[PDB]
């Protein structure tokens, strides 16, 4: 009776949901255009834009 | 007026990392195919170093 699951849960703090970006996800994405800005930040890379 | 100098280096650059078969092409699979048809000439191959 147990289930693996590939992300990681916490179960219900209230029943009344409203938003916060304390999480995995948005961290994740929060991440990737922490690269991206610092791609597009080094201008070795592209020197036309 | 500074747009054209970025545009410049970008087409620079860019131009410098476009892909193409070619030169590998050139460097190892062309001779071998030159060779192989080397000696069905009807005019045999004559060189000077």
């Amino acid at each position: 009776e147990v289930l693996l699951l590939p992300i990681d849960h916490q179960p219900a703090n209230v029943t009344t949901p409203t938003l916060d970006f304390t999480n995995e996800l948005t961290n994740w994405r929060a991440r990737v255009c922490e690269l991206m800005k610092n791609l597009v930040d080094n201008q070795r890379y592209q020197p036309g834009w | 007026t500074q747009s054209l100098v970025s545009s410049m280096r970008g087409t620079l650059g860019k131009l410098k990392l476009i892909k193409s078969m070619t030169p590998m092409y050139l460097q190892q699979l062309a001779p071998v195919e030159l060779a192989v048809i080397a000696p069905m000439l009807p005019f045999p191959p004559f060189q000077v170093p």
